[PDB]
């Protein structure tokens, strides 16, 4: 798990809510919150750098990551990602959804699924900073959503 | 079936045909239609009971 | 008759809604006073215990 | 000329009449299936229909203001409805 | 027969007031104020529980699609348009006019293969006689929900639910379009 | 439980009878039909989709029938089918197409179901027969290469599609 860091606790949590829906569905959707946000937050800032996908045309144009989704849409890049994150979340959405409020868990409730390809490394440090930094993700995007939607630049 | 119990009447061609009525009499010989029943609707001459036989009488409620 | 009439058609249904819930079942004269604890015009208001 | 269609706009005519009789036929039905009930379960049925129990009659006849809930539930409670088997039948 | 109160179901928020609640469901029976699933004890005309249940669980689940439908083409998102067919009217309920008969022929034509194989034992229920079909069972999602009990109660109560306000809301955007207004904040 | 989805269950009815079982079916679509339907289905459009991929690459790449003339399906076998659907050899090719698939999938079809065959045999064993563990290699193989080519011809045709073919057999 996770607890505060340096301190030991379940956290900060003052309205408890941990015993209303099951905590594994709680870690698994934290964990693929936080990974989404991770995600976000560096294409966002590689987006604003100038940097390109090898498809050409309309994604310099449409820069700054604000106009990207709203001429994407149209110009029908969009929705072949909409359609590849879907096919995989649904494939997700199998091998978890079979199983809430009730049976088992027994998938590690956060990035169980494959990915023992090329590191192999399964360090507990691993999964303490992937938490932290999907956490620090969320509101990094968060903040990059909101502030540059008034300012523009670096901040 | 007893004196006092409530049966209901199968014979096709009588008046009170699947009605409720009274047994007065069960009469132990050699009548063929022994059973006396009241009714509490008269018939078309004004007749209340009838005699029946053991077979035409379905039974409703015990003594 | 001055008044809208949607005024009048609300107050009736609430007292409609409140004297079909204060008695669930004991409408009419033989159905209303079977249980021998309902004295007449004892509908349970009485909320200050007076 | 009156259109008996059911448009909305002619509601003035024919089914809002309709619904009027339909509640006042229903209560005069239900109020003497009631007085029925109550003078069957008697003892002298028969003279509680020539010389009727005018209290009982006013008080039946005042409650079937709500027949078609009490239809209703006696519908769903069998006991609207006899059998069948119960009722007598010519021989055919 | 199965009694009503077996059946997944009953509404939480019908026993919003203090005295009766749960998870989702009310404690103290269904909700069913004029007594529609006791009518198969007065005369065998009336369906069963189980054929209401399919019924609701039908209406419900054309109701989700409709509704999505509504939400979708009113504003955008129409499919790509080639020869001789234009996905363009956004107005429902007028669409599939502006459409050809090999497209509005054929929704149709599959709808009806699909309702016409999938009809094996409703008319063993209206009987109360489940054995096989078991209301809204077409395969098509079972093994894939949860083996629990309670999980899947939940999962079943789920869809209930949300298709019954989809059926509501249908019947909203509806009723409607017929007569201007029977939704206040109505958007089609 | 699965082999191609390590983490998700194994799909029902895909026990392992049939060659290169996997247990690929996320969308569990194994009961719909029965699974000797969807074999032979799988089969036939390998078969299919394999002498596509062939005549595409070949015809491409230039080669002429017996006396095929000069039109526009000698420019390309993109134009070739609008070609010989106009000068009707589409139909005599959908005739024979026709009967072979009224004989064989009439009869293959309609004995699986009745239980008599395995799932696309034909008997046209053309040779090797007495070598069983050729024969299921050859499924093996049969099946992959279909798959393989569904994709192949799949690629083909929309990436020539896509450019409308300025005259690209890598393409
Ligand atoms: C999916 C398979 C398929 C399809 C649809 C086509 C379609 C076409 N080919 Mg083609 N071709 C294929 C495979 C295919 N080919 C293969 C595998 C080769 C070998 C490399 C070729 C070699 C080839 C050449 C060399 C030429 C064509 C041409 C043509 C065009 C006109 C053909 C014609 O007049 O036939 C209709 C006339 C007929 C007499 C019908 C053919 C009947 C045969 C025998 C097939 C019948 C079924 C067959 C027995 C298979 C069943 C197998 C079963 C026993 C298991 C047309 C677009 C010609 C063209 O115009 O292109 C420019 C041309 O010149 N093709
Ligand atoms: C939104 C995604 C999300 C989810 C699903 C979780 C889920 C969880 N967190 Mg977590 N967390 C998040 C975001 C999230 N967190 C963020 C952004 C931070 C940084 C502040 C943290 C910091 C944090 C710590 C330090 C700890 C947890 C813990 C937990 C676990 C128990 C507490 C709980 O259920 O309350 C979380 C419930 C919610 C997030 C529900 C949402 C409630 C509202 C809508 C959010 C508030 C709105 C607005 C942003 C303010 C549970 C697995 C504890 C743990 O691991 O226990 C062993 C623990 O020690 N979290
Ligand atoms: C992220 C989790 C994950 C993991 C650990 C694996 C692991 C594996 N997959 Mg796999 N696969 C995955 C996701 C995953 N897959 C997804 C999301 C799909 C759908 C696109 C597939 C589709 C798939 C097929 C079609 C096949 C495999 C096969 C295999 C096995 C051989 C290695 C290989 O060629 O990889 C392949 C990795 C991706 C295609 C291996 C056990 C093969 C197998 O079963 O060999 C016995 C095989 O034929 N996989
Ligand atoms: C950068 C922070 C970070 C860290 C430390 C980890 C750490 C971990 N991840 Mg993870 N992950 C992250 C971000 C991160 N993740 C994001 C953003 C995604 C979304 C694409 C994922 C998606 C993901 C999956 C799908 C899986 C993991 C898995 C793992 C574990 C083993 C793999 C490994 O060593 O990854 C090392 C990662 C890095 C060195 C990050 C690369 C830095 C770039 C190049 C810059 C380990 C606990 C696996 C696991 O837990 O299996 C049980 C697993 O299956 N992760
Ligand atoms: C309140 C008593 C009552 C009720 C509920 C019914 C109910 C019914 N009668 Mg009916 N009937 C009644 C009295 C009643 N009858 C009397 C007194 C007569 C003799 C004149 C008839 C003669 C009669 C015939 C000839 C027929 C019916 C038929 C029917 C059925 C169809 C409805 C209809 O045609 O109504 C029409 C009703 C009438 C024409 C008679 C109405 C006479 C008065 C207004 C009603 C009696 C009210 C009573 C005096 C109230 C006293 C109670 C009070 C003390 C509380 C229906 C089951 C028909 C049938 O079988 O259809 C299936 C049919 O053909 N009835
Ligand atoms: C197709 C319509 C339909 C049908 C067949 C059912 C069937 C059922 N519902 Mg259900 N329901 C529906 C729509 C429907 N529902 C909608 C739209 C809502 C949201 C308001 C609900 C909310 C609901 C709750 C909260 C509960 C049920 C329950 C039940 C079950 C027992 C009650 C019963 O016998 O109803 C029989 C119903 C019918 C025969 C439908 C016909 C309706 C009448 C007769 C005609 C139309 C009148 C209506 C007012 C139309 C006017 C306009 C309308 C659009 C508003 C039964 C399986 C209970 C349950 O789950 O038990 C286990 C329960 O607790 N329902
Ligand atoms: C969000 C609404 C919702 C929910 C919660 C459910 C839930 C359920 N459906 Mg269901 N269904 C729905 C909408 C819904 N359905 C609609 C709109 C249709 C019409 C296409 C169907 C058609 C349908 C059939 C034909 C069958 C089911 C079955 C089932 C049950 C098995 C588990 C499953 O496959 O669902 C899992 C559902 C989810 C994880 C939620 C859906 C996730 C989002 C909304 C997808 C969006 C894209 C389960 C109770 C089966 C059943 O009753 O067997 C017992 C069955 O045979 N459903
Ligand atoms: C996803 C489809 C829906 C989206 C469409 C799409 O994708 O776009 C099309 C596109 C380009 C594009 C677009 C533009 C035209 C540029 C602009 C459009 O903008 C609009 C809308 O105008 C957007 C976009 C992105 O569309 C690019 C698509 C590329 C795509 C879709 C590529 C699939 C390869 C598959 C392979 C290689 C499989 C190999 C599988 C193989 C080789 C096997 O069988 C292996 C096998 O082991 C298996 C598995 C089982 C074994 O037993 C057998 C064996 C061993 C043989
Ligand atoms: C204008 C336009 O655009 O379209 C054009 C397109 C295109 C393609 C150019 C055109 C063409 C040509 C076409 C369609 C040609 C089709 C030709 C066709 C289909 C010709 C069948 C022959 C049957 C045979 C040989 C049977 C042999 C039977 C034999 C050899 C037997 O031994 C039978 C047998 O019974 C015995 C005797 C004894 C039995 O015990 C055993 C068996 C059963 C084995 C057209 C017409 O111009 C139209
Ligand atoms: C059974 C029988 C016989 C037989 C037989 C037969 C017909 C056997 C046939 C086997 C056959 C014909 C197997 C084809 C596979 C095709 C593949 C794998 C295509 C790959 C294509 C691939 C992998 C990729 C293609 C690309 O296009 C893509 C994807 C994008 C392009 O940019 C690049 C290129 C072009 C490269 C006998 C023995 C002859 C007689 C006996 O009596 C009966």
């Amino acid at each position: 798990k996770l607890d505060g860091t340096l301190v030991g606790d379940v956290g900060f949590d003052p309205l408890g809510l941990s015993n209303i829906l099951p905590i594994e569905w709680m870690r698994e959707a934290e964990l693929k919150h936080g990974r989404v946000c991770m995600l976000a937050v560096v294409g966002y800032i590689v987006v604003d750098k100038g940097l390109r996908a090898p498809g050409a045309e309309k994604l310099v144009a449409a820069t700054s990551s604000f106009t990207a989704h709203d001429a994407a849409v149209q110009s029908g890049h969009m929705w072949a990602l909409l359609l590849a994150c879907g096919l995989f979340e649904i494939v997700g959405a199998g091998a978890i959804a079979s199983t809430l409020n009730g049976g088992d868990r027994k998938p590690g409730e956060f990035a169980l699924t494959g990915g023992f390809d090329r590191d192999a490394a399964k360090l507990e440090r691993f999964k303490l900073a992937e938490i932290k930094h999907s956490r620090l993700a969320m509101m990094a995007f968060s903040g990059l959503v909101t502030q540059d939607a008034l300012s523009h630049g670096a901040t | 079936i007893e004196r006092g119990s409530k049966v209901r009447v199968l014979r096709p061609e009588s008046y009170w045909f699947q009605e409720c009525g009274s047994v007065a009499t069960i009469a132990k010989g050699g009548d063929r239609y022994p059973v006396v029943v009241r009714f509490e609707k008269v018939n078309y001459p004004g007749v209340a009971p009838n005699n029946f036989a053991l077979d035409e009488l379905g039974e409703v409620e015990a003594p | 008759s001055s008044t809208p009439p949607e005024a009048l058609a609300q107050i009736v249904l609430v007292l409609s809604i409140i004297e079909f819930n204060s008695n669930k079942d004991k409408w009419t004269m033989d159905t209303m006073f079977t249980d021998p604890a309902r004295e007449p015009g004892n509908l349970g208001f009485d909320p200050l215990k007076f | 000329h009156l259109i008996a269609d059911g448009r909305p706009d002619h509601a003035g005519e024919f089914v809002i009449p309709a619904f009027g009789f339909l509640y006042i036929a229903g209560w005069i039905g239900w109020a003497g299936r009631s007085y029925l009930q109550f003078s069957k379960k008697t003892d002298k049925p028969n003279e509680n229909e020539i010389i009727i129990n005018v209290p009982v009659a006013l008080g039946m006849m005042s409650g079937a203001f709500l027949w078609p809930l009490a239809a209703w539930k006696e519908l769903i409670n069998g006991q609207l409805l006899v059998p069948g088997d119960e009722v007598t039948v010519s021989p055919r | 027969r199965k009694p009503l109160s077996e059946y997944v179901g009953a509404s939480q928020e019908l026993a919003a007031f203090p005295g009766g609640g749960g998870k989702e469901g009310a404690a103290p029976v269904p909700w069913d104020p004029l007594q529609l699933s006791e009518l198969w004890k007065v005369s065998a005309n009336n369906p069963d529980v189980a054929w209401l249940r399919e019924a609701e669980l039908k209406h419900g689940r054309m109701s989700m699609l409709a509704i999505t439908g509504v939400m979708v083409q009113s504003a955008g998102i129409h499919l790509p348009g080639n020869a001789d067919i234009s996905f363009a009217n956004a107005d429902w309920a007028m669409a599939p006019t502006t459409l050809p008969p090999a497209a509005w022929g054929q929704v149709l034509f599959f709808i009806g293969l699909a309702e016409g194989q999938t009809s094996a034992g409703l008319f063993d229920l209206w009987l109360g006689n489940t054995e096989k079909r078991e209301p809204g069972n077409l395969g098509w999602g079972t093994q894939f929900l949860s083996k629990d009990k309670k999980a899947a109660d939940k999962m079943r109560l789920k869809e209930l639910k949300n298709g019954r306000l989809a059926m509501l809301a249908i019947m909203g955007v509806a009723f409607n379009h017929v007569i201007p207004g029977a939704l206040p904040g109505c958007m089609y």
